[PDB]
């Protein structure tokens, strides 16, 4: 009889597992051990990253309890902070951010499900493109025709994740149970003093990247059933699981593979595959790529859900926003979504647009966090069904404000090219929405323009 | 903007010419997506595959380093095995997977009974150690190639009274060393053994019925392309090495002479390149070629076998009072108690580790280059015409980064002047080529560099590298 409420507690797992599990296990698990050497070091620092990610993820859930509105990441902004910051970020997650992973992950899916057609050679990108729109195109569809199948599609695939993992991990212990270990028992394999300054902190900093979804859940909540029981309990069913099997595939990468020849490798996740069990190995690499897949969908749907909020504030305009009758889902945002996901698809680079704001998203988890510590200064009578241990938020500020650091000092070009991108966007709000009574020539066009578009989509504005 | 009435805009929607409008976009939309898909499985069955891989074995993957004696590598007092158990890690750091170790059966005349090579020299070492020595190697992912020539101290090599007690002492101890744990043998002077082919195949016969990972080399000391063609008849999976490559000393282009002649007769198949069988370059070479030929023999497609002190560009000339085949090992200042000061500080392994300009760093660059990259490991080699002493040639396996290697023989600076003009077009290099590193300092590196404009300076070479291009 609700609108749209059918995510339960065994479905929000997927939907975090889904999206924090992509490309960074299978991929490039190598920048540890180049950056370490030593296995021990990787290990220790895999665990420092889950418990890192933990103590986010924690705080994280509290402030989403605290505050239960949809669209994540923003409109914890926009209710502490104010309009102006708000779309500024939003601005910057729909053009450059948003809908550019979604094109990775859908790139890298294309890749490794080609990978046993040219086991050597580079698949074609005249093929590779292709296979990622396709991807993208059926996965909207899906979406834009029901909420049900998309939630149902995402379940199967976590769980043919977690599958293929456990059989990785099983065939890696399997081969721990003969009479070969190939462990460093009785020496450290490295000391990995220092690289160059680098002694810890660059593990750190490519060792946060398998994780990253410890924190989408959030896009979607006031969809979920139960919010204030079922969106922690989400968080803690899904972070010390993957972080533990983040921990437990890389031992079984290092006890099963020589650091020499892993080290030099660009293609991983396919010489595991090759070496034990022979034959039939491309059931490993595809399988891996139908994990991106389910991942897209993943960040689809959250996306979606965030075009869907922001222009309820005014921020976007008012066409988005305006449901679909008799199956209740957004189409006008999804088919935003899903345009602006394919237009990205002429970058014949994959380095770039992305490299530049990796400091963006830490930066972002820190602005919306002293939002938490400024509405216990001001309104401390918000109810809170739920409470950690204090003094780690201002524990987190200092991890956050450390790791941009780190990021502008490493590469300190990308980061000032990405801050004059993200400094540039406020012309288009200066004179968007502040330009207020403008004349009959522009708005009846706009106003006309969403009345045929209503009447192709046949769509209705939300009910209350 | 406010929101369009919900009942009106639903009952409007009915009219016959536009509800079927919907369908027929969304019937666009899902024909142009089969029809995408379509083109993209076109795409993709239209695309050249991958070619093959030729399932290498270990000792086509690096160089190879010999080791005639123990006491001088080492030094005085630590004449032992063990002593090389505190040394591996710096042939690790070469990246060499191979360890000609050097006889250590007992000699010490030219006796024939009391002398055997079942058992070691017990000066040498023990049993235990040399199984120590072998799974320290083994850890460290380093090949132990054992030496059997019967006689190395007398002038007869191969004891040239009968050879049936011999044959039979060598397939006794064969099988022997083979459960005990090496990888592979050699033996030296090939010449002085009697009707060789033939007990030369049966050795390669019985190791390689062994297992399918050994290896079996033999030393000749001539230099006649007809004798060793002959040598190579009954057997094939042979690794010969002859002082045939040298030949030289004050010639540019009989060295590409040689070198294309060998490939041509043998079939371009495997080969190993080197200068001679128990020698080093500085014997043969001046001190203004090492650099050259160390450049030339990490290209060139075959196992390169190097002698110790041939990365530190050791030469037994510049020290008086010094054995000429197995000079000692200038590892540091302290190489011998007198003469403090008849030495200089770039003989020294630490004063050439950190040089840019020094012999040891290009060994390093080099052998790492080879150990890793396709094209360099079992890449096909083509060679073109060039200027009146320039060896040039190119690796390409599939589809990695093609590499050419120039090289100038000269005394004096010339123009490169290349030009192939008879290569197939697949590996057809272009106009614009990047670059690697030059034996000579005073180039620039890691960027592009045209190849119309090219000059030479004397005794030098590039080693530029293109991208596969369609
Ligand atoms: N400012 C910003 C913020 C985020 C959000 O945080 C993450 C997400 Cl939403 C997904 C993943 C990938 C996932 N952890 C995996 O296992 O591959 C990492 C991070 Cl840090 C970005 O994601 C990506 C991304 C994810 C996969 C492929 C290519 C790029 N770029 C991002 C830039
Ligand atoms: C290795 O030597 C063996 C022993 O001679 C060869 O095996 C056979 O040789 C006999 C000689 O009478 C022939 O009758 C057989 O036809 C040979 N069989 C084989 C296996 O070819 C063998 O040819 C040699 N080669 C290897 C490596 O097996
Ligand atoms: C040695 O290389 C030469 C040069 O190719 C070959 O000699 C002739 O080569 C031409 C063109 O490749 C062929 O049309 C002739 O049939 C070759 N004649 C000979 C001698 O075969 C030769 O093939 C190569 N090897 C040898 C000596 O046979
Ligand atoms: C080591 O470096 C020194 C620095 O130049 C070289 O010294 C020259 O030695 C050559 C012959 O060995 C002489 O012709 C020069 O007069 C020396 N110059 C100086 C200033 O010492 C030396 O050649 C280099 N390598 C060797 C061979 O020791």
């Amino acid at each position: 009889v609700t609108l749209q409420r059918n995510i339960t507690l065994l479905n929000g797992v997927a939907i975090i597992v889904g999206t924090i599990i992509g490309s960074g296990i299978f991929v490039t698990p190598t920048g540890v051990l180049k950056e370490a050497g030593s296995p021990g070091l990787a290990l220790v620092v895999w665990a420092a990253c889950g418990v890192f990610s933990i103590v986010g993820a924690l705080c994280y859930a509290e402030l989403g309890t605290t505050i239960s509105k949809s669209g994540g990441d923003y409109a914890y902004m926009l209710e502490v902070y104010g309009s102006l910051p708000a779309f500024l970020k939003l601005w910057i997650e729909l053009l450059i951010i948003r809908p550019s992973s979604q094109y990775i992950v859908a790139l890298v899916f294309a890749t490794y499900l080609l990978k046993p057609l040219f086991p050597t050679c580079p698949v074609p990108e005249e093929a590779a493109k292709l296979v990622a729109c396709l991807c993208v195109l059926l996965l909207t569809a899906v979406n834009c025709y029901s909420v049900k199948a998309a939630t149902r599609v995402q379940d199967a695939f976590a769980a043919a994740k977690l599958l293929a993992l456990a059989l990785i991990i099983l065939l890696g212990f399997v081969q721990i149970g003969k009479g070969d270990v190939s462990n460093l028992d009785p020496n450290f394999s490295f000391e990995g003093t220092k690289l160059d300054v680098g002694n810890i902190v660059l593990a750190l900093y490519s060792g946060l990247f398998a994780y990253g979804g410890w924190n989408y859940l959030n896009f979607v909540t006031e969809e979920m059933i139960n919010p204030y029981r079922n969106l922690p309990l989400a968080i803690i069913i899904s972070l010390p699981i993957v972080t533990l099997v983040y921990v437990l595939t890389n031992l079984a990468y290092f006890t099963t593979l020589s650091t020499e020849q892993m080290l030099s490798s660009e293609a991983v996740a396919v010489d595991f595959g090759n070496y034990h069990l022979g034959v039939m190995s491309w059931i490993i690499p595809v399988f891996v790529g139908l994990s991106c897949f389910g991942s897209v969908n993943g960040s689809l749907f959250t996306s979606s859900r965030l075009f869907f909020v922001g222009s309820r504030e005014g921020h976007l305009p008012s066409i988005l926003s305006m449901i679909h009758p008799q199956l209740l889902t957004p189409v006008p945002s999804l088919v935003f979504t899903c345009v602006m996901t394919l237009l990205y698809a002429f970058s014949k680079d994959i380095f770039s647009v992305i490299n530049f704001f990796s400091f963006f998203n830490w930066l972002c988890v820190a602005l919306a966090i002293i939002g938490m510590i400024w509405l216990r200064h001001r309104k401390p009578e918000l109810e809170r069904p739920i409470k950690v241990n204090l003094a780690l938020p201002v524990f987190f500020i200092l991890a956050c404000l450390f790791l941009i650091a780190v990021s502008f000092w490493k590469t300190p070009v990308e980061c000032g090219i990405g801050f004059t991108i993200i400094l540039s966007g406020l012309p288009v709000y200066f004179f968007g929405v502040w330009w207020k009574n403008k004349p009959k020539w522009l708005l009846q066009g706009i106003f006309s323009t969403t009345v045929l578009c209503q009447k192709l989509m046949q769509v209705v504005p939300q009910e209350t | 903007f406010t929101g369009l009435s919900k009942e009106e805009l639903l009952k409007v929607a009915g009219s016959p010419g536009w509800v079927r409008t919907r369908w027929a976009l969304l019937l666009l939309f899902w024909l142009g997506w089969l029809g995408m898909l379509a083109g993209a499985v076109v795409i993709i069955v239209r695309a050249p595959r991958c070619r093959e891989l030729p399932a290498q074995k270990w000792w086509h993957t690096g160089a190879l380093y010999r080791i005639g004696d123990l006491q001088a590598f080492q030094g005085h007092g630590a004449g032992n095995l063990a002593g090389l158990k505190g040394r591996l890690d710096y042939l690790s750091s070469l990246k060499v997977k191979g360890l000609v170790l050097g006889p250590i059966h007992k000699n010490q005349k030219d006796d024939v009974a009391q002398t055997d090579l079942l058992q070691i020299d017990p000066n040498f070492g023990s049993k235990e150690d040399f199984d120590s020595l072998l799974q320290s190697a083994k850890k460290k992912s380093i090949r132990v190639i054992l030496d059997l020539t019967p006689n190395y101290r007398g002038e007869n090599s191969w004891f040239s009274t009968q050879v049936d007690t011999v044959a039979t002492k060598v397939k006794d101890a064969l099988e022997f060393w083979l459960q005990a744990g090496v990888d592979g043998f050699q033996v030296r002077d090939i010449e002085n053994l009697k009707d060789a082919s033939s007990f030369l195949a049966e050795w390669q016969n019985i190791t390689k019925g062994f297992s399918e990972d050994r290896l079996l080399i033999a030393g000749t000391n001539s230099s006649d392309l007809q004798q060793i063609l002959s040598l190579l008849e009954s057997n094939k999976d042979l690794l010969l090495t002859s002082s045939y490559l040298s030949d030289s000393g004050s010639t540019g282009e009989h060295t590409k002479s040689l070198v294309t002649q060998y490939l041509n007769a043998t079939g371009n198949r495997w080969c190993s390149w080197s200068l001679s069988q128990a020698r080093l370059l500085t014997s043969f070479l001046p001190a203004q070629l090492l650099r050259l030929y160390q450049l030339m023999l990490f290209t060139l497609p075959g196992t390169p076998v190097f002698s110790y002190g041939d990365e530190i560009g050791l030469d037994a000339a510049a020290l008086p009072g010094q054995p000429m085949e197995a000079p000692v090992m200038l590892w540091d200042e302290s190489s011998f108690p007198d003469i403090p000061g008849a030495v200089s500080a770039n003989m020294t392994v630490k004063g050439q580790s950190e040089d840019p300009g020094s012999l040891l760093s290009l060994f390093r660059r080099l052998s790492d280059q080879r150990s890793k990259e396709r094209s360099l490991l079992h890449g096909d080699f083509h060679a073109f015409s060039a200027g009146p002493g320039l060896f040039s040639y190119i690796r390409h396996w599939d589809q990695n980064e093609r590499f050419l290697v120039v090289l100038n023989f000269g005394d004096v600076g010339l123009s490169a002047g290349l030009q192939a003009s008879d290569l197939p077009a697949s590996a057809s290099l272009p106009a614009k080529a990047d670059l690697l590193l030059s034996t000579q300092p005073g180039r620039e590196e890691g960027s592009p560099l045209e190849l119309e404009r090219l000059k030479l300076e004397p005794h030098e070479g590039l080693l530029l590298r293109f991208p596969y291009a369609a």
